[PDB]
């Protein structure tokens, strides 16, 4: 019994966590799109 | 000193184009990842 449950915890926690690390690094990734989307050509080029 | 400046900015233009077509490309590959879980998932549900 300590086995069957603990095998079927391992499994998630393994599982949840790599979706996770997933599922933030990809929201990180849609948030550097607006971060460098904010890296705007709005710039010191119009100075030059 | 101006072309110097204004072909600089023009420059910079032509790298973040590819910049954000990665991120699509990446987020192409999300979808992808996605739809091959979501569609074995569903069938594994059926399975059992």
């Amino acid at each position: 019994r300590n086995l069957a449950a603990l095998e079927a915890k391992i499994s998630e926690a393994k599982t949840k966590k790599n979706m996770l690390q997933a599922r933030a690094k990809a929201a990180k990734a849609n948030a550097e799109l607006q971060q460098t989307l904010g890296g705007l050509g709005t710039s010191s080029a119009t100075s030059a | 000193d101006p072309e110097k400046v204004l072909e600089q900015a023009v420059i910079d233009m032509q790298e973040d184009l590819v910049q954000l077509r990665q991120a699509v490309a990446r987020t192409i590959a999300e979808e992808k990842r996605t739809e091959q879980r979501l569609n074995q998932d569903t069938q594994e549900a059926k399975k059992w």
